[PDB]
This record gives structure tokens, C-alpha cells and sequence, in this order.
């Protein structure tokens, strides 16, 4: 596997600039910010819960673990 | 003679000027027939995006008659005295020219004015050529070279008008009206931008007579050039389908009138060109062209210097399959640095020859020498003898070649062309970095 003969390809142009003629950090906070957020979005309710419900078991856990040595009148 | 005599007794170029400023010019021979043409500081350049290919427009609808010679007339009379009528467009210069007969120049002179100046443009003849020019355009994009050549052009000048193609977009093909043309004509053709070039069995008196006889009618005694930002950039085009790739890279050259063209011609010269069908191969003295015919690493590769008056491209052209693109690239850009750096004496020598015998064997006819005339008027107001190209060879050497390679070479920024199966076409990245050397 090399350059020159990975697939076919047609009718594609592309077009660049050189990085001395470029930024490296173009609208890096007006345009990034919305991003990060977008990003944050779409993905939050796939990542998130499993995390909250490890939040709560451990609290939980912990809380319980802990009221197990408290002596209980008998 | 001693080729410094042979210099010295070459006829000079008689430069002239009519009132409304359309200079006449003109090297005279004792041949029996001669080239006269008229030059124009017009072009694609000059063209704005609603407009362009107007001048392309322009120069197919030139021998289709004019008020005085309706339609083919013109074409017969030129036909009936064995003369030749040309023309060509360029981003910068436009050219319409006659070869004749010596004793066919006042008729010829005549035929040029009326060209020039009284173009019928006719509606149902910018439908034929609108018709003819879409057709051309299709023929132009089976030429791989002047496709890769219009997008080095698109991507080196972006924004600016040197990006422009000559023809324009098919779109504006499409929509150039009679008006548009009648308006390209009445600010581009005017005399103070136009040059009346003959050579060969020509006396400049008589042409002078001639010009004003038939021209001083033009414009006596205005939007011209804005300069053309350079980028560093790619365009690639990839189609699997092409057998070979065309691979065009070139930095930002000078233009016209600056002296660092001859040491930088000198340089490409050491470059040089190759295609497979040479007899030196493996034995020439280029390294570039000995690699790429003992390893079979490319079809052709050529070397340039594109001027406009302001910029240029200054680099290489070359035609590869897949699987060498890389190879071309490092052996090229190596060359290059190979310059800026260790330039060495006798290649400079030999780069030095290959100029003077490209300068002389070129003036060869009077074709060449009447363009010579005209484009040289157009770019340095002045016909530059070869006395003088060989004095500026001469001041070359192997100092002056490695500065002004390092000026204009090293550590620069590339404009980079690809068509085809062009997949081992380097990353831009990749080639930015063959544009310097560590070790130096
Ligand atoms: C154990 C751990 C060991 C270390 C692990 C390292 C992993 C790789 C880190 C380096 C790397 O390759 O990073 C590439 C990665 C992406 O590079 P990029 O060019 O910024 O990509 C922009 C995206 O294309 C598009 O970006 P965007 O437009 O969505 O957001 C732009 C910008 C906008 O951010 C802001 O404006 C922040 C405002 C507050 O934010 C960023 O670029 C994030 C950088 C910092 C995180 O860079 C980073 O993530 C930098 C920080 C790396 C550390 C980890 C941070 C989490
Ligand atoms: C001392 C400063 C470096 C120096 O003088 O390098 C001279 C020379 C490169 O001179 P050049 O004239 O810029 O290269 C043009 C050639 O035709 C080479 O042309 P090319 O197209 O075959 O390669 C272009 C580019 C290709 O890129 C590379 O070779 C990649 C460099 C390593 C990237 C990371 C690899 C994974 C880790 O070459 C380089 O980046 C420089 C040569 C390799 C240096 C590797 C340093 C690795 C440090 C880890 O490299 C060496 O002589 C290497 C040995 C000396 C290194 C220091 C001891
Ligand atoms: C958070 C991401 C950035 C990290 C901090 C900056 C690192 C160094 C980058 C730099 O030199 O400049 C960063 C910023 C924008 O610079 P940039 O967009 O790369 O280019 C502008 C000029 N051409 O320009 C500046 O900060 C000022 C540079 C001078
Ligand atoms: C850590 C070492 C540096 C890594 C980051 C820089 C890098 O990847 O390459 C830097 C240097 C330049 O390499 P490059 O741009 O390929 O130019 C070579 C000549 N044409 O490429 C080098 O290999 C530099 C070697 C320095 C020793």
C-alpha cells in the first residue's frame, strides 16, 4: 500500500493553500466555541447518563457502607 | 566574423511614432518577402469577470470582415496574393500579423489597419463564433499541458485578473454580446497601446508612410493593470482515467523588464528539457533529463519563465505516470536547491551557450524577428539587441546564478498544478519543504 495506487478516483478537485499564506488559529473562538458546544450537544445523552448513574451508585454505595458501621441501639 | 562581429552587424530595429502615439517599427532585410503585424498591450489581464474572453472573442471575429471587406473578400484578397494571415491572444499581448511578399506591404499595411480598426463585429457572426469557440474550448480541455498551465494561472493569481483563462469561462462565451465587444474594442484598441512591427524586406520609411497613411485615423496623444497578487497554493485535478500526469510547479518569477530574467533564463537552461524521444538520454549534461531517461522516470519535463510586467511563473512542467510523480518532484526541486547553493562555473558556462543559441536560433525568419519587434516594444518599450543579451550572458556566472536562485527559488512558496492520476502527486506540505535543504 503506497501512494499512486491506493484506489480509482475521478472528477475531484481540491484546493489548498500554503500554511505561510494561511492562519493557524482562523476564528479559533468565534467559530470554535459553537463548535465545542455543537459538539457537546449531539454527543451528551450517549455519554452522560451511564456517568450519572456511576455518580449516584458510587454515592449511594459509599453513604450505605458507611451507615453499616454506625452502631444500631441493640 | 567572430559571432562578436556577427552581433554587431545585425540590421537595428528603426523605431518610429505617428502623432496619435502608435509606434512603427521595423528590422530590415534583403529578403523577398517580409512579416508585418500589429501588437496590442491588450489581453485577459485587462479583463474583469463579466468580460473575459471578449479579446479571444475579438481576435475570432477579425478576418470575418470588416465595413470596407465584407465576410470572405478580406480572406480572398489575402488568399490571392499568396500571403499568410495570423493572429494570437495571450493574457497580455494580442497579435495579428501578415506574411507577404515585400512587394505586397502597402496592401498588407492596409489590410492590418482595416483589421484593426473597422472589425464589422456582426451579430450573426458572434453566433457562429460564439458556436465556434464553445467547440474550441471542448477541443482545449483534450490538451492536458494547456489545461495544467490554466490552473497553475488559476491558483498562482487567484483573485486577481492573471488568474483569468485568454478564452474566459464557457458561461461567458455564452452571454458576450455585440456591445460587450464593441466596448472591449473602444478601450483596448487604441493606438498608444499598439505597435506596427515589420520585418524582413521592409524599409521603414515606406512603412512609416504606410502607417500613416491607413492608422493615423486612431486614437491621438483609462483603466490599465491593477498588479497580480502571487499565492503559494495546489489545485488538483485527480481523473484515473488520464494515462499520464501533468505536474506544473512554479514560484513567483520576475517580469518583464527586470534583469534577473537572463541569470534565471541561465539557470533553466542548466535544467533543460527532456522527452523520451531524445538522442542524448542517459549521456546529457542536465541531471535531471540523464535520471529521467535512465530510470524512464517521466515523458517530458520543461522548464519556464512566464513574465508578465509585473510577475511571472518561474518553474517546470512535467508529464509522468502514476507511480514517478514523487520521483520528478524530489529529482526537480532538488535541482533547484542543487542551484541556490553549489551552482558551480562550467554548468554556467554551458547554461550561458544554451542562451545565446536559444536567443539566436530563434530570431530565424521574419516571422519570429517582427514578433521579436512587436512583443519587445509591448514589454520594454524598446528592442533590446543581441549585442545587449549577450552583454547581460556574459556578466552571468556561477555567484550570480546561486543569488538569484536563492532569491527567487529557495525557500519559497510554490504554486502547484496536478491532472490526472496524480494520487503520488506529493502532499503541498511534502513539497514546501523540497523548497529548502536542511543540510544548507
Ligand atoms: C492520558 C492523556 C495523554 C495525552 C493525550 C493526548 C491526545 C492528543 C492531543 C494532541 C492532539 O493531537 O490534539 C488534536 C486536537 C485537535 O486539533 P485542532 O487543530 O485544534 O482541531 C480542531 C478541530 O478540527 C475542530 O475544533 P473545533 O472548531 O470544534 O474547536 C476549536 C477550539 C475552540 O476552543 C475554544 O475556543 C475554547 C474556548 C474556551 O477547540 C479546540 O481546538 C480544542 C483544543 C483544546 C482541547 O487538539 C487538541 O485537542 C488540543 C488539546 C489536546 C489535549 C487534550 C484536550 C482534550
Ligand atoms: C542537523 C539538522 C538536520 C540536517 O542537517 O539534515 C540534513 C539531511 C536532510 O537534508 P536536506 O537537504 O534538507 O534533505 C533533502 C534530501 O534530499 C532528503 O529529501 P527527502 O524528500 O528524501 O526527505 C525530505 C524529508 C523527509 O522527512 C523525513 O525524513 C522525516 C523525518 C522524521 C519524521 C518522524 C519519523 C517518525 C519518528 O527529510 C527530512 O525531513 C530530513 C532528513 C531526515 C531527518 C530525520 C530526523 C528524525 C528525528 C527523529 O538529513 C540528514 O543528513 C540526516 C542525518 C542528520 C541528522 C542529524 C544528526
Ligand atoms: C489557544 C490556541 C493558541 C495557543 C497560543 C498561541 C500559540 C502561538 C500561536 C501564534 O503565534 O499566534 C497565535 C495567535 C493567532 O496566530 P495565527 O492565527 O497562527 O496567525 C496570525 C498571524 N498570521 O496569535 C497570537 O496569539 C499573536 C501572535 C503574534
Ligand atoms: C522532534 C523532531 C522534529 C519533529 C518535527 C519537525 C519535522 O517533522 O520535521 C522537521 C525537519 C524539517 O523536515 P522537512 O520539513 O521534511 O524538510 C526536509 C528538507 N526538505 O525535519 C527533520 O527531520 C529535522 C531533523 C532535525 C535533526
Amino acid at each position: 500500500r503506497e501512494f499512486g495506487h491506493l484506489t480509482r478516483m475521478r472528477h475531484v478537485i481540491t484546493y489548498s493553500l500554503s500554511p505561510f499564506e494561511q492562519r493557524a488559529f482562523p476564528h479559533y473562538f468565534t467559530k470554535g466555541i459553537p463548535n465545542v458546544l455543537r459538539r457537546t450537544r449531539a454527543c451528551i445523552l450517549r455519554v452522560a447518563p451511564p456517568f450519572v448513574v456511576f455518580y449516584l451508585v458510587y454515592t449511594w454505595g459509599t453513604q450505605e457502607f458507611e451507615k453499616s458501621k454506625r452502631k444500631n441501639p441493640a | 566574423a567572430t559571432y562578436a562581429q556577427a552581433l554587431q552587424s545585425v540590421p537595428e530595429t528603426q523605431v518610429s511614432q505617428l502623432d496619435n502615439g502608435l509606434r512603427v517599427a521595423s528590422e530590415q532585410s534583403s529578403q523577398p518577402t517580409c512579416t508585418v503585424g500589429v501588437w496590442i498591450d491588450a489581453g485577459s489581464r485587462y479583463e474583469n469577470e463579466k468580460n473575459n474572453g471578449a479579446g479571444y472573442f475579438v481576435e475570432h471575429l477579425a478576418f470575418k470582415g470588416t465595413k470596407n471587406r465584407p465576410g470572405s473578400a478580406l480572406e480572398k484578397e489575402v488568399e490571392s496574393m499568396g500571403a499568410h494571415l495570423n493572429a494570437y491572444s495571450t493574457r497580455e499581448h494580442t497579435a495579428y500579423y501578415i506574411k507577404a511578399l515585400s512587394k505586397d506591404l502597402p496592401k498588407a499595411v492596409e489590410l492590418l489597419a482595416d483589421i484593426v480598426q473597422n472589425c464589422s463585429l456582426e451579430d450573426s457572426q458572434i453566433e457562429k463564433e460564439r458556436d465556434v469557440i464553445l467547440q474550441e474550448l471542448q477541443e482545449n480541455d483534450s490538451s492536458m499541458r494547456d489545461v495544467v498551465f490554466d490552473y497553475l494561472h488559476a491558483t498562482a493569481f487567484q483573485g486577481t485578473p492573471l488568474a483569468q483563462s485568454v478564452e474566459g469561462p464557457s458561461e461567458n462565451v455564452r452571454k458576450l454580446s455585440r456591445a460587450d465587444l464593441t466596448e472591449y474594442v473602444s478601450q483596448h484598441y487604441k493606438a498608444p497601446r499598439m505597435v506596427l512591427a515589420a520585418a524582413g524586406g521592409v524599409e521603414h520609411r515606406q512603412l512609416l508612410d504606410l502607417a500613416q497613411k491607413h492608422f493615423s485615423s486612431l486614437s491621438g496623444t483609462v483603466p490599465a493593470f491593477t498588479p497580480c497578487r502571487f499565492t503559494g497554493s495546489e489545485i488538483r485535478h485527480r481523473d484515473d482515467a488520464l494515462p499520464l500526469a501533468h505536474v506544473a510547479i512554479a514560484v513567483e518569477g520576475p517580469g518583464w523588464a527586470n534583469p534577473d530574467n537572463v541569470p534565471l533564463q541561465v539557470a533553466n537552461a542548466i535544467i533543460g528539457h527532456y522527452d523520451s524521444t531524445y538522442g542524448g538520454g542517459t549521456h546529457m549534461s542536465s541531471t535531471l533529463a540523464s535520471v529521467a531517461a535512465t530510470r524512464k522516470l517521466c515523458q517530458s519535463f520543461q522548464t519556464f519563465n512566464i513574465c508578465y510586467a509585473e510577475t511571472g511563473l518561474l518553474g517546470a512542467h512535467f508529464v509522468c505516470d502514476n507511480m514517478s510523480i514523487d520521483d520528478m518532484m524530489f529529482f526537480l526541486q532538488g535541482q533547484w536547491m542543487r542551484l541556490c547553493t553549489s551552482a558551480t562555473e562550467s554548468e554556467v558556462v554551458r547554461g550561458k551557450n544554451i542562451l545565446r543559441n536559444a536567443l539566436v536560433s530563434h530570431l530565424d525568419g521574419t516571422t519570429p524577428v517582427c514578433e521579436d519587434i512587436g512583443r519587445s516594444l509591448l514589454t520594454y518599450g524598446r528592442r533590446i539587441p543581441l549585442a545587449e543579451w549577450e552583454s547581460r550572458i556574459a556578466e552571468v556566472d556561477a555567484s550570480v546564478v546561486r543569488e538569484v536562485c536563492s532569491k527567487y527559488f529557495y525557500d519559497q512558496c510554490p504554486a502547484v498544478a496536478g491532472l490526472g492520476p496524480i494520487e503520488q502527486l506529493p502532499d503541498y506540505n511534502r513539497i514546501r519543504s523540497g523548497m529548502f535543504w536542511l543540510r544548507f
